[PDB]
């Protein structure tokens, strides 16, 4: 089913492309289409700046594309990522909670509290 | 009324700060934000079908109130 | 024979000079009582001259010999004896008041602009404005253009016409729209309610700052707003 799909050739880890190493491969295949930078920050590289990779469940199992369905629980009214608050603009009420003063509890979440309203709110989380 | 036409957006969005950005108001079931394949980016406008009817129209009152970047967002019926 | 000797004439004023520059320094009782100048309704810019008055006659005569001829902003100025609103602001400058005459969607105008039900238009935006066409706001906390609600729960023959803004019938809110010119395709889709009775040239200006895509040049915010009752 991957047939016209086109994809990255390798997403490497922050621990190997803090070593240097890559950027070196890559000059080595440019001159040749040696570098010796060091011996003990691959070590810790490898022991002490090792990250602990994404793992999975034990039910998840792979599905057929499984990179278009990048599903994530629920981010439900209240709770908003940091960027959208970029793009919004406001500095640390969402301002449409500001209308949801007017107009009234939303049909779709009608157990919703949302702050200073009937929910009397601290970072990003805006209601519950 | 079950779904809304939005336009007026900056490509950055894409179909999850609609999703997040919608269901804020009430949850977008069917999310529809095109993606132009020939020179792969977004002209911004969206269709979103509910629930049910009284969400959107809830979403009709409510809805117009979302900028995004820095900028205004058409939410109407369809 | 009258005692209108209480307003000052100042003549000469420069064009950074006004109701305040005068009153915290003019020629008679200018800052005083109340002070009249040139004001526009988008332009809001005052000419050079204006009218002081003083709480007393005494202190305007007084006033007068002195501010004679006297010296302001490196200039020579002379003295001598002589329904709602929406107060609009372009960008950081005060253009001036619409006035409008507006049942039920009169009273839900008419609340708005005073804020008696405890929200309404103070301190929103014109967000969508289209040069010829109209002037769209009313998205109070929403700042888009469908968005914002009403009293009652969430939900055309020529220039200066208030009309409802709409997402299909049955669909009325807050926003509205003032026309810029005849609008008929809009007839029997949007409730026209009212009509500007003065500060059409106000509503010029707003129009002024608009795109042919509605995106506003500069804010047109709303300042205040009120009654006259």
């Amino acid at each position: 089913g991957k047939r016209g799909i086109e994809k990255p050739p390798f997403e490497l880890p922050d621990f190997i492309k803090r070593t240097g190493i890559q950027e070196m491969r890559e000059a080595l295949q440019e001159k040749e289409e040696k570098i010796d930078i060091d011996y003990q920050k691959l070590h810790d590289a490898f022991f002490k700046w090792q990250t602990k990779p994404k793992l999975t469940i034990h039910g998840d199992l792979y599905y057929e594309g499984k990179e278009f369905e990048t599903r994530l629980k629920e981010k439900k009214p209240g709770d908003l990522s940091d960027e959208l608050r970029i793009s919004l603009g406001m500095p640390v009420p969402p301002p449409w909670l500001i209308a949801m003063q007017r107009y009234g509890p939303p049909p779709s979440y009608p157990n919703l509290k949302i702050p200073g309203l009937n929910s009397p709110l601290y970072g990003d989380v805006f209601g519950t | 009324d079950a779904t809304v036409y939005v336009g007026g957006l900056d490509e950055k969005v894409s179909e999850p700060l609609l999703w997040e950005l919608f269901l804020q108001a009430g949850p977008v079931v069917n999310t529809h934000m095109p993606k132009d394949r020939v020179t792969g980016q977004h002209q911004g406008y969206g269709f979103v079908e509910f629930l049910s009817e009284e969400d959107a129209d809830y979403a009709i009152k409510i809805m117009n109130m979302i900028k995004l970047y820095g900028k205004p967002i058409r939410v109407n019926k369809a | 024979m009258a005692t209108t000797k209480r307003v000052l004439y100042v003549g000469g004023l420069a064009e950074e000079v006004d109701d305040k520059v005068l009153h915290a320094a003019f020629i008679p009782f200018g800052d005083i009582t109340d002070i009249q100048i040139p004001l526009d309704y988008e332009t809001e810019k005052h000419r050079g001259f204006a009218f002081v008055e003083f709480e007393l006659a005494e202190d305007a005569a007084a006033a007068i010999d002195n501010m004679n001829e006297s010296e302001l902003f490196g200039r020579t100025i002379r003295v001598n004896l002589a329904q709602v609103y929406m107060d609009i602001k372009i960008g950081n400058k005060p253009a001036g008041r619409i006035q409008m005459l507006l049942p039920m969607t009169a009273e839900n105008f008419r609340c708005l602009c005073t804020h008696e039900k405890g929200f309404g238009f103070k301190g929103s935006s014109f967000h969508r404005i289209i040069p010829q066409f109209m002037c769209q706001g009313g998205d109070f906390t929403n700042h888009n253009g469908t968005g914002g609600k009403s009293i009652y729960g969430k939900k055309h023959t020529g220039p200066g016409l208030l009309s409802m803004a709409n997402s299909g019938p049955n669909t009325n809110g807050s926003q509205f729209f003032l026309t810029c010119d005849k609008t008929d395709w809009l007839d029997g889709k949007h409730v026209v309610f009212g009509e500007v009775t003065e500060g059409l040239d106000v509503l010029r200006q707003i129009e002024a700052q608009g795109s042919k895509d509605g995106k506003p040049k500069q804010k047109v915010i709303i300042a205040d707003c009120g009654e006259y009752v």
